RNA sequence: CCUCUGCCCGCCUUUCCAC
RNA sequence: GUGGAAAGGCGGGCAGAGGC
């Protein structure tokens, strides 16, 4: 089951839900994607379903950990208000992306205790993509993260989180 | 039989959410505009709570008004939860799925009901159309600017669960239009309308409310009459009864027919 | 009455489920300050990056992570509370108070849930000979409440997130028709849906300060930092009962609370008078119960003897009100062994079970004051 | 039949509050190919005709000289006496509802209502003089539908028992508030004596619709439509005969229906008054 | 985040054709 | 010398009741 049923695109999206609800099998199989996503520093380097396939592996890498929702929401309810200003409102959201990276730095500095490797799983994968929005437009090269924004949120409920 | 038209008394003004304001939908979000992402009071939700409070007011007074408004000889104060009849001598005579409501069954019974002539009736065969229309009330202009500049318009309130609420102090624009269809009884229908608004300033609006999510408070800007002559000619020749620093508990108070002397001047 | 103002006699913390990390705080003096990260971070760019996103996520040795703004900059604070205690070496998480625009108010859902505990206590005192006639109508389980014999003596053995109060709230407030269990709660059948309390006016910045809550009951006391309204602040709140909502429901209410109102007179007329007689009989009884235990701190008793000769209605709110003040279990002290097997059934001590100090061991008091006292009138 | 010219009015219908014109979880009507909503022309014509018959019904006394055959009706519905063409104004029983439709070509030439919207009766009938086209979305709002935004919403409404507070909710679909439409109304100048009246009456009834509602619930807030004109062009009989772009254009990009009904009626249509 | 509700009631074509 | 002419899919309906 360890790196055998789980494959690239859509092999074990339905069978890995019972294994995550295990300890040593997911500690080494899901560690390769969390490093390849770190090596995926270019966000829009995947026009196919590679993001949605990697979204299952990252949410499985967030399944055994905590991932409290009250720290999740404010980072992502700010990501909508950037999008709500895309709709003929603004064209430069440069002043808010500094505050967007500050809320994730404030999040990993507040959750102390048994939630270290949880929020550092959160701190690992997104910072290759959270540098990309500064020197890039919004009509491309942000929206593709806005799909992968909720892609990891949803399967994390499906493997038994919340 | 005999629907006429004489004008449209237009009540504008601004709703003040004194406490936080929660009108939900389906982590428990208040309804927002899908376009601008901003909350609003629906006119469906405001016309109901203006009718919820006024029917209960009429529910306690069915004896002493059947000489002023006839066809209240049909009703005795009660409901029809005790026995499944759509129409018996009880005031709440509409099945309306599992919860009863007062709806007169006909045009000419509802022509003399003080409730169903104002908020509108429904019936098999003949039915009676509403006379007030209540637009959906959005945020004002100056609270757009607070949303443009990062001031909070919403907040999550952990109750272990979160009831989101429109943050207190926020203001909405509400427009109420009354259709003058008969000159003999317009005074009552403007008095019975503001009676229903005085009850809303003591009750609440939307959400839990018994935990303090209400305290809605009206701030009037303009009454306008708009006679039939205004529609034929575009000139702004309509009556403007300003009550800009008045309260709903002062307009309907003695101070009413001093404000409404110029609606007489057109009849 | 309308706009029945209150005052504050002890520290009062209404939580919002949020703490202030030390990157939000830099105390330059005995006064403290809440820095604005969104404005300060966006204001420290003009002089320049990715270093702020690296250092705040790192959380190194707090003090230097907030005093590094002192180099070529200063003066970026939001609220600037006061410490009011001999503490703060940052190493703290200040729990913050509920605020609507950075301004502290009292939520009305929190003052209603304290009246509901006082009203539930009065219903279980007076109502076992009358408690069967309530569940005689469409419940058929009052024979179990009659053969045990005051429905409390059954509920200690009936149990023998947590839905422990599910039957007891369904007896005192809302008898349903049927369920998979015996009875359940119906929100449509409740006298407390006529009780309207509203959010108070906002208190003010001058009455808000940080505190240093010490936990006593163990040989090694623990401190918790928190912010709370200082004693002596007075705001105004309006509470009224809508009597018209009781007249419509004279046949539809089915509960023991409704069978406490039909004995003082007209049940849609004495409910507001029953309401405050339930307040000054739950909270004065928990006020006297805490004069038995002397494990605190001396000066605590000099607060409790001074709570008498004080006009108005005294009640608990907030966060420092213990298990004795949020719970029926003040009435469940006189059982003893009937509650001793059930308290270990529910569980308590962790990291097996606390033997002799099972429920009342913790006392959370701020600066030698038993926190959470608000007096209405 | 004495055709002279066609007056075309083009403007944008705008939904300030969420429009709902149903079909029978309660769908607004939609194009069966694109799937985008639209406002019909049956539903906009008949809401103007409705609001204007209620307008004439109140004025059956003042208008007896400017409009002949209005002295044959007394204001009301002939519903009480199940006979058509009695002495009341609403005198044709279509199925169960009573509408003013004049009985005869020589009376409908003299009614203010049936001259503009037309009428049907034995011994011939009067064809309408207007053509209310269907009002599709503008291309700015196709290109928000192409862009992936929403264009309709699903609103949830509940009814509530007033004694027990039992809730039994239902959901209406309605078009998102803000949606701009595009209408076109083509008057037919069959007589040259009354063309000003028929345009002032068509703008009277459009001013009633800006304080009434178009479609759906409206008493609960679903109407609030706003008319924004662009340009009125009168096509002369000779223009069709030759196809040369030689027609009067009254240009008003930003004007209301009250700023055009009397403010510019003789100042903008003065060139239309010239050529007849 | 938990507990009941998650569309009703209607019209469903009417009328015109000059021997 | 048009399978035509006339014909508003609408009237009514608080996403709410308890839950610090
Ligand atoms: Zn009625
Ligand atoms: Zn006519």
């Amino acid at each position: 089951v360890d790196a055998s049923r789980l494959f690239g695109e859509s092999p074990d999206v339905v069978g890995i839900k019972k294994m995550l609800e295990k300890g040593k099998q997911w500690e080494a199989i899901q560690p390769y994607f969390d490093n390849v996503v770190r090596e995926a520093k270019n966000f829009l380097e995947w026009s196919p379903n590679k993001r949605l396939a990697n979204a299952v592996t990252v949410a499985a890498y967030l399944t055994s950990q905590g991932l409290k929702t009250n720290q999740v929401r404010k980072i992502l309810d700010m990501a909508r208000t950037t999008e709500l200003k895309v709709k003929r409102g603004e064209g430069d959201i440069k002043d808010d992306l500094v505050k967007m990276r500050y809320l994730l730095a404030y999040t990993v500095g507040k959750a102390t205790g048994q939630s270290k490797y949880s929020l550092d799983a959160f701190h690992r994968i997104l910072d290759p993509m959270l540098e990309v929005l500064m020197g890039s437009p919004k009509k491309e090269n942000f929206e593709k993260f806005y799909d992968f924004l909720q892609a990891v949120v949803a399967y994390h409920k499906f493997f038994g989180g919340g | 039989m005999d629907r006429r038209f004489y004008g449209k008394i237009v009540i504008k003004g601004k709703i003040k959410a004194v406490t936080g304001l929660h009108i939900g939908s389906q982590a428990n979000p208040v309804i927002k505009d899908p376009h601008t992402g901003l909350p609003y009071i629906p006119g469906s939700s405001l016309k109901g709570r203006l009718r919820s409070l006024f029917e209960i007011l009429v529910n306690s007074r069915l004896g002493e008004w059947r000489e002023k408004y006839p066809s209240l000889a049909n009703y005795s104060p009660g409901s029809c939860r005790p026995d499944n009849q759509e129409n018996c001598g009880k005031f709440f005579n509409r099945k309306i799925n599992r919860g009863w409501i007062h709806v007169c069954p006909d045009y000419e019974t509802a022509l003399a009901c003080p409730v169903c002539r104002l908020f509108g009736a429904s019936g098999k065969e003949s039915n009676f159309p509403s006379r007030i229309i209540v637009r959906d009330a959005f945020l004002t202009k100056e609270w757009e600017e607070k949303w443009r500049a990062g001031e909070a318009i919403t907040e999550a309130k952990i109750e272990p669960r979160t009831n989101e609420r429109v943050v207190a102090g926020a203001e909405f624009e509400f427009e109420i239009i009354y259709n003058v269809e008969n000159t003999t009884h317009w005074r009552d229908d403007i008095k019975n309308l503001l009676t229903a608004m005085a009850l809303l300033e003591d009750s609440y609006l939307g959400g839990s409310g018994s935990r303090g999510y209400g305290k809605v408070k009206f701030i009037f800007d303009s009454f306008e009459f708009r006679p039939l002559d205004y529609y034929r000619t575009g000139k702004d020749e309509d009556i403007v009864s300003i009550d800009a620093r008045e309260k709903s508990v002062s307009d309907i108070l003695s101070g009413f027919d001093s404000l409404f002397s110029e609606v007489e001047g057109k009849l | 009455m309308t706009e029945r103002t209150l005052k504050v006699l002890s520290p009062l913390h209404i939580g919002t489920g949020n703490e202030l990390t030390p990157v939000d705080i830099y105390p330059r003096e005995n006064i403290i300050h809440v820095l604005d990260t969104e404005r300060l971070v966006n204001d420290l760019m003009n002089l320049g990056e990715l270093n702020e996103i690296l250092a705040l996520l790192k959380n190194p040795p707090a003090y230097i992570w907030k005093g590094y703004i002192e180099e070529f900059h200063l003066d970026p604070s939001d609220y600037s509370i006061y410490t009011l205690k001999i503490h703060g070496r940052k190493s703290m998480q200040i729990k913050e108070f509920i605020k609507l625009n950075g301004r502290p108010y009292i939520p009305g859902s929190s003052l209603k849930g304290a009246i509901r505990t006082a009203v539930l206590y009065k219903a279980l005192k007076e109502c076992d000979a009358r408690a069967v006639m309530r569940v005689v109508s469409k419940v058929n389980g009052d024979v179990a409440r009659d053969i045990g014999r005051d429905v409390l003596d059954y509920y200690m053995s009936f149990l023998s997130r947590k839905r422990a109060d599910d039957l007891l709230e369904a007896i005192v407030f809302g008898m349903e028709p049927d369920r998979r269990s015996k009875i359940r709660y119906e929100p449509k059948r409740d006298p407390m849906k006529a009780l309207i309390v509203r959010d108070s006016k906002p208190v003010g910045r001058k009455h808000l300060a940080v505190y240093h809550v010490e936990v006593i009951g163990n040989p090694q006391p623990i401190p918790i930092w928190v912010e709370a309204i200082e004693p002596g602040a007075a705001t105004d709140v309006e509470i009224h009962v809508d009597t018209e909502a009781l007249r419509l429901n004279a046949d539809y209410f089915n509960g023991l609370l409704w069978e406490c109102l039909k004995e003082r007179g007209e049940p849609g007329e004495v409910f507001e008078d029953f309401l405050w007689e339930a307040v000054d009989e739950f909270y004065t009884a928990v006020m006297k119960y805490e004069t038995i235990e002397v494990q605190k701190f001396s000066q605590v008793r000099s607060f409790y003897a001074s709570l008498e000769d004080h006009s108005g209605h005294v009640l608990r709110l907030g966060w420092g009100s213990g298990w004795l003040a949020m719970t029926i279990g003040l009435l469940l002290v006189e059982k003893g062994y009937k509650w001793e097997n059930v308290r270990k059934k529910l569980g308590l001590g962790k990291k097996g079970s606390g033997f002799s100090r099972e429920f009342p061991k913790t006392r959370r008091l701020a600066d030698g004051m038993p926190m959470g006292w608000v007096v209405l009138e």
